[PDB]
């Protein structure tokens, strides 16, 4: 468990998880507001 | 002396301690990172087992377990294939009308407007067309519904899990001992008979029961869903009796040696099936039966435990003549104590085998409705060609690694290797001369033709209408092949392939499957170009292997190791003297050779083979036979091949093939990017990184792990990797777009 | 002590300490030398004994229903061959009080309890006489030898108070297990090629020896 | 803590993990993956199991008693699975938000106590109340323990807590089973029980 | 189909090959082959009951090769006559 946590935070694994989360977030934002070329709210 | 099962219990206990420590294998790496270079090293030596330790037993155990892991990966890949075919494919629609529907087994979710890639492939389906040729394999196997594909996918997943567990269990619970790995006689006996022979017998048994009756029903016109299930043909035997009467007697012809009675489904026809455009399945079943017999016999050669057999040492040491001293004496000990020797031999053989597979597979198509699927044919040929070339280059890499590391005349002395190392200078000098001579006469003729055409002197050109260079030998050989059936090979009705001759063009669904391929002056020139490129790459690789240990420049090159940047700017400069650098150059030359080979194949097929048949039998070829007259000059290759056929890929924007144009441009980019690494040195980059690091130090944001520039060898490796990726990917996109739009 | 087709290397580790030891190990699987997972000699002996026991059960059982199906009140529909009971649904099924699949799950739960307890006894001998189990654990102690646990449950009649009786009884047990085991192999292959059933096959063969093995080589199904 | 070397085990004949020494209520040594090895993680998991158990016991009661009650013509609770959309006095979102703030307050109090034991037992409005419970996960007090049934000897409280955790595990499995049944079948848990009891041999999983 | 030309040919072939194997005439399990001219004597490990050291592996191998040669001869003869 402790060693699993340690290995699960090593550079490659942490980076892949971070970028998967970022990709999912951006994908969902684009899905809800697609084809957005300007900021119209204000 | 005897062959038995030897293992050791619990050599390594499964745990997570070493996961937390990056690079446990190397002591200095285990200590920790001082600079960023460390990180790269950690990956560069991940699978270099023979360097982390020196015990043969540990290396062998690691190799066995890694083999299990890779086998698990392959099984997972196959399970993914079968699942995608089962769920995200139009396999049944294609099965109902093969020539009508374009195979596809991949859809893309609609997220950022990428749904344009879900093109109209037919059969009420929208997806990405696949050129892997899986649909033809499934049709040839007798798969008719998606339930069978689902079952195969689940089974492959289970076998992937089993492979993974086997790897874990064999490395951590029961690790075979060294004497077990060194038992090569029994290994060869089992692989020849237990694996190849028995596997071929099993596949022949499947083909007799499932492939033959199912494909016969399919070709008779029965709808796929109305066909009896593959198991019924086993329960009730009259089902088989109807298609082939000889099943009525059942096995008694096989045991009374009345094998002629099995001529119904065990034939020697040859050629192609006029309906499906592939090899007769009754020929393939007989093929696999004969192969099974041959391998089951050949796997009884080497002695294991019962006296009868052959000792490989005896066979090796019994061969030697006046020109080679005591040759073959000592090779058995070399090949059973060094893994790199075996790896190099096997890599060379597998690369050659893959190349031969490509050649034979486009020569006579073995799957139904594969010949007229031009995209599949082109993609399969090109893929196998590239795989074979890479494996052959790896053969040289590992031969050089063995030469540097495991070669030792004090303890393991071989006579043939000694003589080769003693006249390497003559070998390489003559090979260099051959390379120069071939280069001048193959490419020089192209330059001559180009210059004559530019000067308005077509009568002086080396063409079919000016000065002919007819390959008389190849023409004679293929003529002898055309006349073969009924003369020299009486039992065959049709020639081995339709490329030999004899006319008998074969077409399917209005498309040309195959017809005789003519050989002329352009074929002569391109074949000599092929010979030139192969010889030059062989020169590079052989020179790297032979001069790996020492030369007249650096007499102690072995002490530096297999991989190292140089030996300083002394003696005029010793850049790229190591064997690894020779492999690095051989990669470029292999890329050149394979690119020319695939270009020749594509243009020749389009010009003289592929095309559309019409009612009167007038064949209109994709390219109107311009290869014979345009391929003899470089300007023709640049204009009538690259420029003309790039239109399909460059226009792909706005359609389902837009991804191919995107990959075309991206591959161009990555290839040009590689030149950044291939042309520069690390000193400039380190000096620039110094200023960057200072800029970071000014803001208290400098990394603790000091950022060093890439090592020299790493710079070369990155350059070659990017070069190969970019070139191969741009050719991939070009071929796929061209043949999908025009095919 | 007679030996059949033994090997000098096999004679080394096959000395006679196990019942039915005829020195027959040309293959050499029982290597100790090489000892490993599931290849350890004691595990192999245990597997031989257990497989022989199950095969004896299955050989007396698979032949029974189609025997008394000819003699006795037993219903005609109830008596079928060992392959038509629903073991191989393609070859025939039957309608019991359950689905054939829930039957499998129930069989599996019960057999799992039994076999898990047996194995946990094999690994750490005598470990099943400790934890509670509605009582009955004092009878699940064991006897050191896993293949022969004994006790009030597995040996209530108290056969073989002396040791020789046990020795010869073990010899008879292993011989009968091998016999029934090879006989079940015969069951399988006969029912495959001949497809009639073992008892009816015996009856039609004993009418006259016209029904040879070579006769069935035509292979109807 | 009373470490019981010879407690009954989940897998008879196998040694329990070192980190499970029988201190916790309802310890049978079940930790194949070894998730709770780290002491702090062990405490966190114990709290998680307790809260999951209590939530699941409430859920099992409120899913099964009402439907066993409406199967017999006593009252008319609808199907639990589809009970989320039947419109009430207001829309579901407002109820969700108002419920969210309240349960967030309660869970924040619980979190503060978990990560700092005995630091939130006093009522912030009237500082003369004080929850009596001195154990993390067992607040006690007049609110969560008005009857004071479980304040006697530690040994008695130990087995009472074991009863609690065992009933909780059963409830968790029960609720998950009800969910999986309603998604697999298309009826209610009481309907499934009645059908299976009518045909114990054929009305099972293998009916599809 | 018993006693027929094919059965007789296969019999005689297998019987002759096995007879050669049991005696000299061929490379037995206990008899090494030098270069196809002389046969040396060795002990393969597995013990034999037959006086001439004819092991079970030896008889299996001799039978198998006898069947191979018989099948070849019979098939050729039936192919031409
Ligand atoms: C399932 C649990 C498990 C656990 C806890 C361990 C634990 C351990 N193993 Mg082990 N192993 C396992 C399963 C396991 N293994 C299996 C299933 C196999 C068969 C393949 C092996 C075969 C094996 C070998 C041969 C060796 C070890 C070694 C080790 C030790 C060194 C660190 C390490 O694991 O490497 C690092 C951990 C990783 C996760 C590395 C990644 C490896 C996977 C296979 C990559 C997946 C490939 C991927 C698809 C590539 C495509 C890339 C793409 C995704 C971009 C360590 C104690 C080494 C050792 O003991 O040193 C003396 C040793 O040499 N293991
Ligand atoms: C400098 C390079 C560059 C720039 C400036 C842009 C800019 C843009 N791209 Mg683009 N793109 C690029 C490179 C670039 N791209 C490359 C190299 C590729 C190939 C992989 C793509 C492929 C691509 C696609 C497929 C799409 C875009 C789209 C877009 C637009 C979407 C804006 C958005 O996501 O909504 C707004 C996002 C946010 C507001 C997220 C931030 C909010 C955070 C999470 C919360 C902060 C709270 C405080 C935007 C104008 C999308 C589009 O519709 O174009 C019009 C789209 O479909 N791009
Ligand atoms: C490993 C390959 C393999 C396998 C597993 C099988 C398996 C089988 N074959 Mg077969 N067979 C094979 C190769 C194989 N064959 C080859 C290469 C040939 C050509 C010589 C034949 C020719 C053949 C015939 C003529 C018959 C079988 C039959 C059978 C079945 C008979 C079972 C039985 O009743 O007893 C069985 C499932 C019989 C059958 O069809 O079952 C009803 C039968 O009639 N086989
Ligand atoms: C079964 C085939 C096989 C096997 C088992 C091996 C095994 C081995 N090779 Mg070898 N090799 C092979 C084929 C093979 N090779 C072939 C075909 C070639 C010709 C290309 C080479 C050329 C070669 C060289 C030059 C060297 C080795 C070396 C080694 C050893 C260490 C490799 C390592 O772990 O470094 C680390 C491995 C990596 C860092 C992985 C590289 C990742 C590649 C470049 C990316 C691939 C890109 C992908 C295909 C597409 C893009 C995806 C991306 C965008 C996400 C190891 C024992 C090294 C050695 O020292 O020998 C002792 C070494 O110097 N090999
Ligand atoms: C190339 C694949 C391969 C190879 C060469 C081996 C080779 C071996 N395995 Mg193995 N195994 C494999 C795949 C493989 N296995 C897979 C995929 C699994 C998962 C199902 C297993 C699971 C497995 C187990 C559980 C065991 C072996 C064992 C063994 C060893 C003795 C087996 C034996 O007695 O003969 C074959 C015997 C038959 C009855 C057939 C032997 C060295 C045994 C061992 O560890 O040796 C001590 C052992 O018990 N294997
Ligand atoms: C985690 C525990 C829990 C939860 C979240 C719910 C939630 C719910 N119950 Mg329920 N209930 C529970 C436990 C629970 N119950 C228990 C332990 C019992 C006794 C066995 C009941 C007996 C019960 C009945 C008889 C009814 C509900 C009903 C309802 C629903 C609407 C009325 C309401 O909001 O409750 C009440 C809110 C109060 C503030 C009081 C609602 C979704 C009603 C329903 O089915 O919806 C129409 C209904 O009639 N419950
Ligand atoms: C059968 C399940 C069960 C059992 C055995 C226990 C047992 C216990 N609980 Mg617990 N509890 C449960 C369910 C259970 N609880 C559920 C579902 C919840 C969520 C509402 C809680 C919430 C809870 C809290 C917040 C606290 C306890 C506390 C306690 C302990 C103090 C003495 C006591 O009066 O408790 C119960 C004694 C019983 C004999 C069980 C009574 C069962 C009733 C009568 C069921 C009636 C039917 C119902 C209305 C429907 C005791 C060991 C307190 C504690 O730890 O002391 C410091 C405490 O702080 N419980
Ligand atoms: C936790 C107690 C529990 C109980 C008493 C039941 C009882 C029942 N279930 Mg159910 N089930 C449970 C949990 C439980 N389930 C869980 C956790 C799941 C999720 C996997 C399911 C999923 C499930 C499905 C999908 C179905 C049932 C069905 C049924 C009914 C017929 C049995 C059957 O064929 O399905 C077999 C159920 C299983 C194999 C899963 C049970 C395994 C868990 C771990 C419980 C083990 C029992 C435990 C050791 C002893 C219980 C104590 C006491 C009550 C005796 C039956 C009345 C079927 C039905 O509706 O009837 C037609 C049905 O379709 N269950
Ligand atoms: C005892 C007398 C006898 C006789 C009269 C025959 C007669 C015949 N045999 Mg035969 N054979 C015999 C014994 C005999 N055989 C024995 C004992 C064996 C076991 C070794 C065989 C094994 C055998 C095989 C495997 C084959 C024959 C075949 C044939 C027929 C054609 C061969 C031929 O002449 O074409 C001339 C053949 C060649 C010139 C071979 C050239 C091709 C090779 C492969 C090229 C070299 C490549 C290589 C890798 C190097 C022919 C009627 C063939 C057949 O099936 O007939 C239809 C066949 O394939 N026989
Ligand atoms: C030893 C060795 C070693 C050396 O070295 C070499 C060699 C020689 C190779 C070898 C060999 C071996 C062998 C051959 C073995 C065999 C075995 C078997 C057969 C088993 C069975 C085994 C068998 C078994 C268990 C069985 C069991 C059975 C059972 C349960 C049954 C059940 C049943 C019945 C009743 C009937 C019904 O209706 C159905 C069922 C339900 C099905
Ligand atoms: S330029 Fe680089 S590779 Fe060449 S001698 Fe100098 S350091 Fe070595
Ligand atoms: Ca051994």
């Amino acid at each position: 468990m402790r060693d699993l946590k340690t290995y699960l935070s090593v550079a490659p694994v942490a980076s892949t998880l971070w970028f998967a989360a970022l990709a999912g977030l951006l994908i969902e934002i684009n899905r809800f507001f697609p084809d957005a070329l300007t900021f119209p709210f204000f | 002396p005897e062959v038995k099962i030897l293992v050791d219990r619990d050599p390594i206990k499964t745990s997570f301690e070493q996961w937390a420590k990056p690079g446990h294998f190397s002591r200095t790496i285990a200590k920790g990172p001082d600079t960023t270079t460390w990180i790269w090293n950690l990956h560069a030596d991940a699978h270099d087992f023979d360097s982390h330790t020196s015990d043969l037993e540990e290396i062998s155990r690691k190799v066995f377990s890694a083999h299990f892991g890779q086998l698990s990966i392959i099984f997972l890949w196959l399970s993914g294939m079968y699942f995608h075919g089962a769920r995200f494919s139009n396999y049944e629609a294609w099965l109902n009308d093969p020539t009508h529907i374009r195979p596809s087994a991949q859809v893309v979710w609609p997220i950022v407007g990428q749904e344009i890639l879900n093109g109209d492939v037919g059969g009420g389906f929208r997806g990405i067309q696949i050129t892997s040729g899986f649909f033809q394999i499934w049709r040839a196997s007798g798969i008719t519904s998606e339930l069978q594909l689902y079952c195969t996918a689940i089974g492959a997943l289970v076998f992937a899990a089993l492979m993974l567990f086997a790897g874990w269990f064999h490395y951590h619970k029961a690790a075979p001992k060294l004497v077990w790995f060194q038992d090569v006689e029994s290994m060869l006996n089992h692989h020849l008979a237990g694996l190849l022979g028995l596997g071929s017998l099993s596949w022949a048994g499947h083909q007799v029961h499932v492939s033959l009756p199912i494909n016969q029903f399919l070709n008779a016109g029965v709808d796929p869903k109305e066909i009896p299930l593959p198991h019924e043909f086993i329960l009730n035997r009259d089902l088989l009796a109807q298609l082939y009467p000889s099943f009525a007697e059942g096995a008694t012809p096989f045991f009374t040696l009345n094998w002629s009675k099995y001529a119904d489904f065990l034939t020697f026809r040859g050629g192609l099936d006029p309906l499906t455009g592939g090899l007769w399945l009754t020929d393939i079943a007989h093929h696999h039966l004969a192969i099974a017999i041959l391998f089951l016999i050949a796997g009884h050669m080497y002695r294991t435990n019962w006296g009868i057999g052959h000792g490989i040492k005896d066979i090796l040491e019994a061969h030697k003549g006046p020109f080679t001293g005591q040759g073959h004496k000592g090779l058995y000990e070399i090949l059973t104590t060094s893994w790199h020797a075996q790896l190099s031999i096997n890599l060379a053989m597998l690369g050659s085998l893959t190349i031969i597979v490509a050649h034979h597979m486009y020569a006579m198509p073995p799957y139904p409705y594969l010949a007229t699927d031009y995209g599949t044919q082109l993609s399969l040929f090109t893929h196998h060609m590239w795989i074979g070339g890479f494996l052959i280059v790896g053969a040289a890499a590992h031969a050089a690694i063995f030469m540097v590391r495991d070669y030792d005349p004090t303890t393991r002395y071989n006579d043939l290797l000694d003589r080769v190392l003693r006249h390497r200078d003559a070998i390489i000098s003559h090979l260099n001369w051959v390379c120069i001579f071939l280069g001048f006469h193959s490419f020089g003729l192209y330059i001559h033709n180009d210059t004559m055409s530019a000067l308005g002197r077509p009568q002086d050109m080396f063409s079919d209408t000016a000065i002919q260079l007819q390959p008389v030998f190849a023409q004679w050989i293929q003529n002898t092949h055309a006349l073969a059936p009924g003369t020299t090979a009486p039992g065959a009705t049709t020639s081995t392939s339709l490329t030999w001759g004899g006319g008998d063009l074969v077409s399917v669904g209005g498309k040309v499957a195959l017809l005789p391929i003519p050989l002329g002056t352009a074929d002569f020139l391109v074949h000599h170009i092929h010979a030139f490129t192969i010889h030059v790459t062989v020169l590079i690789l052989l020179k790297g292997v032979l001069f790996a240990r020492s030369s007249r420049l650096i007499p102690d090159k072995a002490n530096l190791g297999f991989r190292f940047p140089c030996d300083g700017p002394g003696r005029g400069g010793t850049c790229q003297v190591s064997a690894w650098d020779h492999v690095f150059l051989g990669l470029f030359w292999m890329y050149n050779a394979i690119s020319v080979v695939i270009f020749h194949f594509s243009w020749k097929m389009q010009s003289d083979v592929w095309g559309s048949i019409n009612d009167q039998g007038v064949v209109t070829h994709i390219t109107g036979g311009n290869f014979a007259q345009s391929s003899i000059t470089i300007n023709g290759w640049l204009r009538d091949f690259l420029w003309a056929q790039a239109s399909q890929v460059i226009q792909s924007y706005g359609s389902s093939l837009s991804a191919y144009g995107l990959f075309f441009l991206g591959a161009h980019f990555v290839w040009a990017f590689s030149l950044m690494f291939l042309f520069s040195g690390r000193g400039y980059w380190q000096e620039l990184i110094e200023s960057i690091v200072w800029a970071h130090n000014k803001l208290k944001v400098a990394p603790a792990t000091q950022p060093r520039a890439l090592s020299i060898v790493q710079g070369r490796a990155v350059g070659v990797t990017h070069y190969l990726l970019g070139g191969i990917a741009t050719t991939w996109a070009f071929f796929l777009a061209r043949i999908i739009a025009v095919g | 002590r007679p030996l059949w087709f033994a090997s000098k290397q096999s004679l080394s580790y096959l000395d006679g300490s196990l019942p039915g030891d005829y020195g027959f190990d040309p293959l050499g699987l029982s290597d100790p030398e090489g000892t490993g997972g599931f290849i350890e000699p004691r595990w192999l002996a245990y597997g031989e004994v257990i497989n022989g026991r199950f095969a004896m059960l299955g050989a007396v059982g698979a032949i029974a229903p189609e025997y008394l199906g000819k003699v006795g009140l037993i219903p005609q529909e109830t008596a079928l061959a060992w392959f038509q009971t629903g073991v191989i649904p393609p070859a025939g099924t039957y309608n019991y009080w359950a689905d054939n699949y829930t039957l499998f799950v129930l069989e599996m739960a019960l057999m799992g309890f039994a076999e898990h307890r047996r194995f946990q006894d094999w690994a750490k001998p005598g470990s099943m006489g400790k934890q509670y189990f509605l009582g009955l654990e004092k009878g699940f102690g064991g006897s050191g030898n896993p293949a022969y646990p004994g006790g009030p449950f597995f040996n209530p009649l108290g056969f073989g108070k002396d040791e020789k009786s046990l020795k010869e009884l073990k010899l008879k047990e292993v011989k009968n297990g091998r016999l029934a085991m090879l006989a079940i192999l015969g069951y399988f292959i006969q029912g495959l090629v001949t497809g009639v059933g073992p008892y009816q096959n015996l009856l039609d063969h004993v009418a006259d020896p016209v029904n040879n093995n070579v006769l069935t080589s035509l292979k109807f199904h | 803590t009373v470490a019981e070397p010879d407690r009954p085990l989940w897998f008879p004949g196998s040694t329990p993990p070192p980190w499970l020494d029988g201190s916790l209520p309802g310890d049978f040594g079940f930790d194949p993956l070894g998730l709770g090895s780290d002491p702090e993680s062990l405490r966190w998991n114990v709290q998680a199991e307790l809260v999951h158990s209590r939530w699941a016991m409430l859920g099992a009661a409120g899913i099964f008693i009402p439907e066993f009650l409406t199967k017999l013509g006593i009252l008319n609770t609808p199907s639990w699975y589809t009970a989320g959309e039947q419109e009430y006095f207001t829309d579901t979102t407002t109820l969700f938000i108002v419920e969210l703030v309240f349960i967030g307050w309660a869970e924040g109090r619980r979190w503060a106590d978990i990560l700092n034991p005995g630091c939130v037992n006093t009522d912030p409005i009237f500082p003369n109340n004080k929850l009596t419970g001195t154990d993390v996960g067992y607040p006690g007090g007049l609110w969560f323990d008005p009857l004071g049934w479980g304040s006697a000897s530690p040994q008695k409280l130990k087995e009472l807590r074991t009863k609690e955790i065992k009933n909780g595990r059963l409830a968790m499995l029960a609720v998950m089973g009800a969910w999986f049944q309603h998604i697999y079948t298309g009826t209610g848990p009481i309907d499934n029980l009645f059908a299976h009891l009518a045909d114990p041999g054929h009305a099972t999983i293998f009916a599809a | 189909f018993i006693g027929s030309p094919t059965n007789l040919i296969m019999v005689t072939s297998t019987s002759l090959m096995l007879f050669a194997g049991r005696f000299g005439l061929a490379p037995s399990a206990n008899r090494k082959a030098t270069a196809g001219l002389k046969l040396e004597a060795r002990d393969s490990g597995l013990q034999t009951g037959d006086p001439a050291g004819f092991t079970l592996a030896d008889t299996l191998a001799c039978g198998v090769v006898g069947h191979i040669i018989g099948v070849g001869v019979v098939l050729g003869l039936k192919n031409i006559g």
